[PDB]
Order: C-alpha cells, then structure tokens, then sequence
C-alpha cells in the first residue's frame, strides 16, 4: 500500500538537528562579505586583468 | 598581430565548426517536421513509413521527418514547446472507441478524451498557427459496432440515423467544432484503416496546401 | 591512435620523392600535421605545417617553395612533395599531429618518421648541457634559454618539452611550461622565467634515458635545440 | 487512517523556528548599487533554440545545446568553437561539464544521458556510455565524478549512475511531480531536484533517502542553483519568481519577485560571492537580483527570446547566458 | 516665391524617401530574423530607391528648380545614366520580387527544396544588369546632335529605336510580366480559398473576406505601379513620335516626371515598411 511509503518517507521528520533562519542568513552575508573582493562580477575587476576586455 | 599560432589555428577551426553547423542547418532546414499524436497510431505509422520515436519517410520528392511523442506519460506542458514550427500536427483517433471507456471503473469515455486532447492540443499557445492533419481511424469496426449498438450511448444528445455516413459526418463535425480559432488554422480531415498509401498521399495534399497558405499569408494573397 | 610514414629511401641529387604518412585510429581532419626532420647524429628541426581543411599552410624558410604539404581529409592521409633534395634535405622526417584549443595537449602524438637519405627574426633555443652523465633514482634537471620572451600577451607561455628515447620517437613531457603531457609519470615538472625555462626529474628512472628537446611554440618558425642527452 | 496527523505536525515543527525574517538581517547591508553588465562575447552556430549551457572547472570552457541535434564546447575568451557533437537525438533538453573537463554529457526527450569522452587517443567526441533505464525525458544531468553521474528525468525520478558499469546506483523516486532541474552541492555528497509539484526535495547521494523537502513554489519549479557556501540554495519556477531555501532551516527566507513580472523563470545561478542571483525570465531578459536585499541589481537583456539557460564561472568573473533566438552571450 | 515652395516640397518628399529607404535598409542589416529571400528582395529594393534618392534626385532638383541645367554636359550624362538605371533596377526589383511570390506560391517543393538566398542574389543580379543594358547605349553611342542641342538643357534621348527599347525593356515587358504573375496568383488564391450550416456561413464570410483581401492587394499592386510610371513611359514613347504635333506642356511633363520619382518613393512603402515582419521590426527597434 502507498501509505506504508508515505509513513516511510515522512520518517524523516525530526532525523535533522535544524537551525533558525537568523543564523542560516547570519552565515549567507558572512560568507558575501568574505569572498566580495573574489568576485569580478561584484567587484568590477581592472580592465588589464580582464581576459574579455 | 594580437594573436598566435595556436590562436590562429584556432580560429579556423573555430570557423569550420561553424561552416559545418551551418551546413547541417541547411540540411535540416528542408525537412518538414509533423507532429504525430493521438487510436490505431501504429497501423498510422505502418502505413506513413520508450522516448521520442522519430520516423522519415520520402513522398513524391518531398522528406517527411514525423515526430511520435507516444509514451511520454510525463506533463507535456514542459516539453510541448519544443516542438514549435512544425509544419502540421497529425491526430489519430478511431471511430470504433465510441463503446471504450479506458477501465478505471468507467471513469471515462475514450472517444471524449481523445477529443480532449484535441481540443488541449489545438487550444494550446504553441500552435495557434498550426494546421492539423485529423485521421478518423478504425472505420470498419466502427460500423460493425454501429450496426449493433448505437452511437447514442457516447452522444446522449445525438438523435438521428445510424447509418455510417452520417455518424461519421457527425463524429467529424464533433471533432472540428473543439477549433476555437478556425480562421487562424484549418483541420484537414480523413478516414482511414481501409486505405493504401493514399493515406499518404492526404498527408502530402494537407502540407501542400498548409506551405501554399503560409506563403500567402506572407504575401497578402490569403 | 597511430601514425606510419612511408616514402622513405634513397634519392639522388636534384630529385623529386614525395613522403606518405597514414592515419589510423584518430580523426586527422580535426588534427592539424606537422613535419619535424632529424638528421643524423643532429637535432630536430620544424619543415612544414598544414591545417586542418588546409586553410592555412606555412614552411620553414630553408624549405619554403621547394617542399609543399597537402592533405587528403577523405583518405585520412598526408603527403609532403619534395622537390630539389640537397644534401642538407638528408634527414628522418616525423609526423606530428597537434589540435588548438584551450586545454589542448598539441604535438601529443608522434610518428615513427621515415628516413630518407640525400646524397631572420627566428627565436632560437638553447639548452645549458648537450649531455649530463645521470644515476638511476636520483633528481635531474635540465635547463634552456630563449632569445625572446616565450610569454605571449594572452598570458600563456608557449614552451614545449620532449622526450626522445634512444631508438623511439620524441614523446610530449611539457606544452606550455606548466601543464604536464597525458600519459607521462608525474615525475617530470616544468618551471621558468619569462625566458629561462628548466626540465627537472624529481626521481630519474631507466626509461627517462635519452636526447630531451625544448621548443617554442610564440611563432610559426620554431627552433629546436641542439638537445640533452642524458646517460646513466 | 492515512497518516492525518503526521502532516500537521512537521508544519507546526517547521512554523515554530520562525524567529527573523531574512530581510530584517539585511537592513543594514549596503546596496550593491547597478552593476554595468555589458556583453562581451557573442556566441553564434547552433541555428536553432539553445536550451542548455553549462561553465567547465577552467572558467574558460562551456558547453552549450540546441534543438538541432548540437551541442557545442565554446573558448570562452576568444569564442573559438572546440568541439561540436553531432547528437542522435536531436531533442536534447540539458548538458553539463565535468568537473575534470573530460566527460560531457546531455540529454533530451529520449531516456539516456549519453556520456561522451572528449579524451580521447582518437581525437574525436565518441559515445563513451549510454545511460539507458528512464521512463521519461531527463531534465538534467549533472556530474559528480569522472565515473558518477547524477540524472533527472520527466519520470518523476532521480537515479544515480556509474560510468563504467551503465547502471543506476542509487535511485530517488520521492517526487510526485516531474523533476526539472538538477543541482549539486559543493562537497557532492548531496543533492537537491526541483520538481512539476512546485516542490524540491534534498537527497543525499551515498545512502539514497530524501533528507528534507520544499514547497514553498506555486507552480512547477524549472531550475535550482545551490548557494556557493553550500548550506542554501535557489530555486526558479512559473511562478515568475525564485525562492531561497536553506537547508539547515528547512525554510524559504526571501523571495525574488516584481510586480511587472508575470512570466516564469527558465534559469537560475549564483555568482561565486553569492550575493547576486542570475536568474533567466521568459520576458527574453536575465535580471540580477540581491541575494541580501533581494533587489533587482541589474538587467540582461541581450536576446530576442525566451533565456533558456545561464551560469557563471568557477572564478565568478563572466557569466554565459542562452536563449531560444539561438544565441549565448558572456558578459562581464 | 513660387521657387521657393518648389523646393520646400521637392527637398521634402527627397528627405522622406532617403529616410524611408535607409530605414528599411536598417530594418534588415540590424535584424537578421528578417533575412529572408522575399525580405532580400525587398531590402535590393529599397537599396536602389536610396540610391535613387541620394544620387539623381538632388540633381533632377537642381534641374527643375532653376528650370536649367548647370552642371556641365558631363553631369547631364552622368545624371541621365544613373536616373534610368536605377529606376530600371527598381522596377524589375518589384517585378522579381512578383516572380519570388509566384514560385512560392506555386511551387511549395521548390520553395522548401530549391528556395535560397542566393536565388534573391541572382535575381538581383539580373535586375541590375537589365539596368545596366538600359543605361549603358547613351553613353557608349546614340546622343545625336540634336539631343542636348540645348546648353541649358538636359533633354534625355529621343531616338526613336532607343526610345522605344528603353522604354519596353524598362516598362512594358515588366508590366506584362507582373500582369501575368499576378494573374496566375490571383487563380491560385481563389482556388485556395474556395477549396453546421451556420458554421458553413462563417466559413463563407470568410472566404469573401479572403476573396476581397486578395482583390484589394493586386488592385494596389498593379494601380500604384501604373498611376506611378505608365504615364511617364507613355509621354516617353509618344513624344519621340509625336515631335511635329504634340505641344508638350510643362507642367504635364514636370508632373508625370514627378510621379516617375515618387515610385521610387512609394516602392518601399508598398514593399517593407506596410509588411507585418518589417512594422513589428520597426516597433521593436523603436
Ligand atoms: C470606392 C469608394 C471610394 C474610395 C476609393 C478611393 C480611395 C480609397 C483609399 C483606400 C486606402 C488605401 C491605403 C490603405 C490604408 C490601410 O487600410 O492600412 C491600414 C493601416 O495601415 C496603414 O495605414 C499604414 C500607415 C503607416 C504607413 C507608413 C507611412 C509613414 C512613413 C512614410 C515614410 C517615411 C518614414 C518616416 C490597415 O492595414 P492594411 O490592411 O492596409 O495592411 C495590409 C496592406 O494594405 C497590404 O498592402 C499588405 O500587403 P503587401 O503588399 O504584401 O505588403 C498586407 O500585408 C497588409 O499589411
Ligand atoms: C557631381 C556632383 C554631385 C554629386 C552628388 O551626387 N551629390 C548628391 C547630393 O549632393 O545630394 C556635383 C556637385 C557640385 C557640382 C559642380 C558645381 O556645383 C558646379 C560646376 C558647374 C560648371 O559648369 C562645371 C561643373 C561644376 C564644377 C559641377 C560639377 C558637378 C558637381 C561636382
Ligand atoms: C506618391 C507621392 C509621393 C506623390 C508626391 C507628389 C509630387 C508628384 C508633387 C509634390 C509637389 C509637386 C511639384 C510642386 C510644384 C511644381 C512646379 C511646377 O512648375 C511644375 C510641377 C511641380 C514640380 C510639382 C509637380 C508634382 C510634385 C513634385
Ligand atoms: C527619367 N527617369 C524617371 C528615368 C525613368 C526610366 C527608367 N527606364 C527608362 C527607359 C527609357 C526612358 O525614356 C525612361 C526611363
């Protein structure tokens, strides 16, 4: 029967210790910052490090 | 100057890729490509020759390329698009499946969902300037069905003779009626299963005709 | 992947013999040729060079008009006419197969050769040592200089190494000073300068033995150098 | 009866952590400002519609498919082509690059992923493996090693194959709906599926069981993109908007809409900071939005159709797009 | 005063068809969705309507405006060359673009098969050595004594073998040729379009309504060309044998001229800019 799947597959409820949404984003703009000045497209790069200029 | 050896040879093989893919484009620019749905779709392609199954076959100098998109149980709102610009849309639907009703306790008629699709088909965004090429299949066991049980039980509303001509005339004014934008795109109707390659040659007629209105329609003339 | 030339012999004097090489088991219209001559007792040095779909063509001034290089895409073979042999043409000639683009491993695959025995703004490469007595399991290293800076503007430094055992063919090690050649021991490493570049073995090997060969590959007349000849 | 109650609880478990919404955490970033986006490279070949583009490890090459039975390998520097593959089947709907750039596979409305090994003695793209066993059209493949490769489908399943046997190792066949985009987390170890059911779940490659699931989409979910650090990423439906999903969280924390937007979304990606989202519109426009302040930071338009595919650089310095006029574009 | 009105107008209707013809040039070179054989023909067109702006209009201005020439017999020449050439290419433009229509109307198999651009290439090749052949013989013979007897004068030739070549060559077998074609399209179109009740109704609506749409387009077609040049050639191949009694007015002369140039003008406007692919260009672009 498809609810013996069901129940399966919905076991996995509460297997996963979880984290609030303050410290998932906390670490989202910590990680921005980190790497702003690796990227090029943020960061607009000189034009004589461009290899598309 | 700026560039090279390597970046010159490069180049030209970058250049030839690009001759080549032209060239394969040109090719297949030529082929007219048909959309093939429905419903006796077998005894169709027997008689025209688990993804996409692709059919080419040559009729009186043109290359027909047929696309059967069959077996594809997935949702089609995803994948309908890509077959934009093809020429015609060949729909196959049997006569004789007015008496079926797909097995889950009776959920359904197969003759009322064959005309769904139809009409999903020919309503759909993708193909609003899309002629479609209707086959009217299983004529014979459609009348040894008629000539015994009526067509009535799948039209309630139906009241006329039982003969095959007029339930034929009627099944197909049924089908051509789900054309909400009849101006834009016709419906080239036939009837087969007691046809010879001139099936074949209805298609062709209907591509003929569909090319001749599309290049009026260019022009003005249509 | 496999390359066999034919053609080879003796030719006197003022004739005209034209070198066969088949290809089989790779795509030769993709892959560009290249002809590379070794004379006897001598180092390697570039003759000529054909595209792929022989757009572009181009021969070494010592043999430029005299000897042309066509291709036959269909036939998955190359030719190379010869015209006017002098007793300097008296060298073993080796196909070589080479494909550009990014990533790319050119000059990968080299052919047995075919002997064949007669009778200006160039970069020139030099390497430190014509030969270096060496003992099994112990670092080797080999340098060589350019007379001009090898580092083009798009930041690649077009530096190519070989490997030519004693009896066998050269054998690609290093195409642009940094990247190491498919199907070669991780022991060989490439480093230099904008000019001076070096060869080093961290562990050296029986089979490493033999004539090692720096090229340039900035502009078409490329230069092979005398070569190092390691002996163990 | 039929587990009633489970349902409820796991929305009252996930409502309860619920503290601070992602925009309040980003009041005090400053804006990033309009951000100059200019084509620099044009891409032209493949004549009919482009419907996937995938960047190569080296920042330089990217491979790209058409409906014309074509994918081509692009030099994004100097847009030399360097391979093109003539495909059996021409209805190739996805394409990706190895990490090892030596295996490049795609797929289309038939049921394999042929992998094709441009390694080769011969010098020549050849079928290297069939991966032969869907039920319907695949929607992505996408590589986790020289050997592994991870597969979606139109079948509603995910299926984990090995190269070299040909067979699938792990299959995932939580989805209701169809799946339609495939994304890999940075460590490989696991991966998220967006699907038809406006939903996307997260499976885990070694051990083969759905971990956590999203449904935060009204319609259909076409791609997914997973956020440079790893711990989120997006997703892109017909909803004319695309969601953030964490996966620590278990919760949507902004989403990336406009009202002048009414049209879904074909594409997503991340730049390699993860603070600009690219995300590819049906209106033949990409728009760059804030992944903080979930602004719109700039616009693409570049192309005459619908934008089927995009991606940025391991390097995060260019990022490709294609669209149904044929055409990809590498702007910077 | 007079004068001055003249080349108000004159400088106007010339300002209007350059921008016309580059416009439609544009149209195409920017947006290569619209490269197609017709959409090739039709930018050729417009091509030689420029050209016939730019390079003989001003000139023709010049003429008219002073009422005299002054520029030298060598400009005359020159003038009178490039004038009849390129409205000769203009007029077997339209009329190959009439034959293009035909084929593919006609001929679907060769339409998908055997239609390419270099088909429009060749076509206009052709067209553009019909003008040639036309403009050529005045400068490599012909210009009798008595043409351009008049210093101030750039008469064009009146030799009576020439003019009624040129003439034919430039107009009347192009007309017949457009007549035919367009004939033949015209029985194709009916023949398509005459090929429950209430929907029979419908559909008889509609094909009334194609009926008439196809009658509208041809009338155009074949009034615009004719009110634009028939009278031009006519005045053309009567005066030549009409010297001793034809008392040839000015101002008939002038107008007739002037609605020779205007179909340069209203070339495109029949051909590009009125298409439903060029005006959705046109939209988009702007
Ligand atoms: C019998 C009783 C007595 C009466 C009888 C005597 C008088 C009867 C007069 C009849 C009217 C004649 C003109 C018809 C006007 C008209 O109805 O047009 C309407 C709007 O379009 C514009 O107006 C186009 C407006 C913009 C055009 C561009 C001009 C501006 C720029 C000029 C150039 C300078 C650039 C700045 C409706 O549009 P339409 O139906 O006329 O459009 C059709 C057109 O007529 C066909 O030619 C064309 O065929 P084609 O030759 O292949 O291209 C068709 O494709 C289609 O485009
Ligand atoms: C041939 C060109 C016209 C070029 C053209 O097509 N212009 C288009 C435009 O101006 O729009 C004209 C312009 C000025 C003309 C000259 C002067 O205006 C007038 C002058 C008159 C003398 O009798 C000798 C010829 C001479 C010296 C003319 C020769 C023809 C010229 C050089
Ligand atoms: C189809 C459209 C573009 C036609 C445009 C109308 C043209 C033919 C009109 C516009 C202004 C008109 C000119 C205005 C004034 C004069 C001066 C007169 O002494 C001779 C005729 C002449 C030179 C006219 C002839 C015709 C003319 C050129
Ligand atoms: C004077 N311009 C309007 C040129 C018109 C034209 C084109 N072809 C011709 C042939 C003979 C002729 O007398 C005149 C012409």
């Amino acid at each position: 029967a498809q609810a013996r799947k069901l129940v399966e597959q919905l076991k996995m409820e509460a297997n996963i210790d979880r984290i609030k949404v303050s410290k998932a984003a906390a670490d989202l703009m910590a990680y921005c910052e980190a790497h702003a000045k690796e990227d090029p497209l943020l960061t607009p790069v000189p034009a004589s490090e461009n290899p598309f200029r | 100057c700026t560039l090279s050896a390597e970046d010159k040879a490069a180049v030209e093989r970058s250049k030839m890729i690009d001759r080549n893919l032209r060239e394969d484009g040109e090719k297949a620019a030529r082929e007219v490509k048909l959309l093939l749905l429905g419903s006796g779709k077998n005894t169709i392609v027997k008689q025209m020759k688990t993804g996409i199954v692709e059919t080419h076959f040559t009729f009186k100098d043109l290359h027909f390329k047929m696309f059967d998109v069959g077996a594809q149980r997935s949702e089609r709102k995803k994948w309908i698009h890509c077959f934009e610009g093809v020429t015609a849309i060949i729909f196959c639907v049997a006569l004789s499946d007015y008496d079926l009703v797909l097995a889950d306790e009776a959920e359904m008629n197969r003759m009322h969902a064959s005309m769904k699709l139809f009409d999903s088909i020919c309503n759909n965004k993708w193909f609003t300037d899309t002629s479609i090429i209707l086959f009217l299949n299983k004529k014979d066991l459609f009348e040894e069905k008629i000539k015994k049980s009526p067509l009535t039980i799948c039209y309630p509303e139906y009241a006329g003779s039982n003969t095959y001509e007029e339930a034929a005339a009627y099944i197909q004014c049924q089908f051509e009626d789900l054309n909400k934008r009849k101006d834009t795109k016709e419906i080239y109707t036939h009837f087969t299963c007691s046809t010879d390659t001139k099936n074949v040659q209805f298609v062709f007629d209907a591509v003929t005709d569909v090319i001749i209105k599309n290049n009026l329609k260019d022009c003005g003339l249509f | 992947v496999q390359l066999v030339e034919s053609g080879g012999g003796l030719v006197q004097p003022g004739g005209s013999r034209k070198l066969s090489c088949s290809a089989s088991g790779f795509a030769f219209s993709s892959f560009g040729m290249h002809w590379v001559r070794q004379a006897p007792e001598k180092g390697l040095e570039w003759v000529a060079y054909i595209s792929s779909g022989s757009g572009t063509i181009y021969y070494a001034d010592t043999v430029k008009g005299r000897f042309t290089i066509s291709r036959d895409d269909p036939k998955n073979t190359l030719f190379l006419q010869m015209t006017s042999l002098r007793s300097e043409d008296t060298a073993m000639y080796y196909c070589v197969r080479s494909i550009y683009y990014y990533g790319s491993s050119p000059f990968d695959f080299w052919g047995q050769g075919t002997t064949l025995t007669v009778s200006s703004a160039d970069i020139v490469m030099t390497q430190a040592t014509s030969s270096v007595p060496v003992t099994p399991g112990e670092s080797v290293s080999i340098s060589c200089r350019s007379s001009k800076s090898l580092l083009h503007s798009n930041g690649n430094t077009y530096l190519y190494w070989f490997l030519q055992r004693p009896g066998q063919s050269p054998q690609l090690l290093i195409y642009r000073m940094s990247n190491l050649a498919s199907g070669v021991p991780d022991r060989f490493s490439g480093s230099g300068s904008g000019t001076a570049f070096t060869l080093t073995i961290s562990r050296l090997e029986a089979e490493d033995v033999g004539v090692y060969y720096c090229m340039q590959h900035l502009e078409y007349p490329l230069t092979f150098g005398a070569g190092t000849k390691l002996e163990l | 009866q039929e587990a009633e109650q489970l349902k409820n609880q796991i929305r009252d478990a996930r409502k309860a952590c619920a503290d601070a919404t992602l925009s309040q955490i980003t009041n005090n970033i400053d804006p990033v400002g309009r951000i100059q986006m200019r084509t620099r490279r044009t891409l032209r070949g493949h004549l009919a519609k482009i419907y996937a583009m995938h960047w190569g490890t080296d920042s330089r090459l990217l491979v790209s498919a058409s409906q014309d039975g074509k994918l081509i390998i692009w030099d994004s520097y100097t847009t030399n082509k360097v391979h093109a593959i003539p495909l059996r089947s021409s209805w190739v709907m996805t394409c990706a690059y190895a990490p090892s750039g030596n295996y490049v596979a795609c797929g289309g409305l038939d049921n394999i992923c042929s992998i094709y090994n441009l390694k080769t003695r011969e010098g020549n793209v050849r079928v290297s493996r069939e991966l032969a066993g869907h039920t319907g059209y695949l929607s992505c493949c996408r590589f986790l090693d020289d050997n592994q490769i991870v597969t979606s489908s139109g079948d509603t399943t995910c299926a984990l194959w090995d190269i070299e046997t040909g067979q699938q190792t792990t299959t995932f066949t939580g989805h209701t709906g169809d799946v339609m985009s495939l994304s890999l987390a940075p460590d490989t170890r696991l991966f998220v599926s967006g699907a038809c059911d406006a939903s996307a779940k997260l499976w885990d490659v070694r051990e083969g069981m759905c971990r956590q699931t999203f449904t935060g989409h009204e319609s259909d979910i076409n791609a997914i993109c997973f956020f440079p650090n790893g711990n989120a990423f997006a997703t892109g439906s017909d909803d004319a908007t695309c969601r953030l999903f964490d996966l620590r969280a278990d919760q949507e924390l902004m989403t990336y809409s406009h009202d002048n937007i009414i049209c879904g979304i074909t594409s997503v990606s991340f730049s390699k900071s993860g603070r600009l989202l690219l995300a590819g519109y049906d209106d033949f426009n990409c728009n760059v939005w804030d992944a903080l302040k979930a602004d719109r930071a700039g616009v693409l338009a570049g192309h005459d159709n619908r934008v089927s595919c995009l991606g940025v650089t391991d390097d995060g310095m260019a990022v490709a797009t294609g669209s149904w006029d044929s055409f990809l574009k590498i702007w910077n | 005063s007079y004068q001055v009105i003249t080349s108000l107008l004159l400088g106007t209707l010339i300002f209007c068809a350059v921008l016309g013809n580059a416009c439609v040039v544009a149209a195409i070179a920017l947006e290569r969705s619209l490269q197609n054989v017709a959409n090739y023909l039709i930018g050729s067109l417009a091509v030689t309507d420029l050209m016939v702006s730019v390079l003989v209009l001003p000139m023709a201005a010049l003429y008219q405006v002073l009422n005299k020439w002054t520029l030298g017999q060598v400009t005359c020449d020159l003038f009178i060359a490039l004038d009849v050439l390129c409205c000769t290419s203009s007029i077997w433009h339209l009329c190959a673009i009439a034959l293009d229509r035909y084929w593919a109307i006609t001929d679907p198999i060769d339409y998908v098969n055997k239609r390419t651009p270099r088909r429009a290439a060749a076509l206009i090749s052709l067209t553009w050595l019909i003008g040639f052949l036309i403009s050529i013989p005045p400068m490599l013979g012909w210009r009798t004594p008595e043409d351009r007897s008049d210093p101030d004068a750039c008469t064009i030739s009146k030799d009576h073998g020439y003019t009624i070549y040129s003439t034919f060559g430039a107009f009347y077998i192009p007309l017949l040729l457009m007549l035919v074609l367009y004939g033949r399209i015209f029985r194709a179109a009916r023949f398509r379009i005459r090929k429950n009740e209430r929907n029979a109704e419908a559909k008889r609506k509609m094909a009334l309504a194609r009926e008439r749409k196809t009658v509208k387009t041809l009338g155009i077609i074949m009034g615009t060309f004719i009110l634009c040049w028939l009278p031009f050639f006519i005045v053309a191949l009567v005066l030549p044998f009409c010297e001793s009694s034809c008392h040839m007015p000015t101002l008939l002369g002038a107008i007739i001229n002037w609605l020779g140039y205007s179909n340069s003008l209203l070339n495109p406007v029949i051909y590009a800019y009125f298409n439903k692919d060029f005006q959705n260009a046109f939209k988009k672009i702007i």
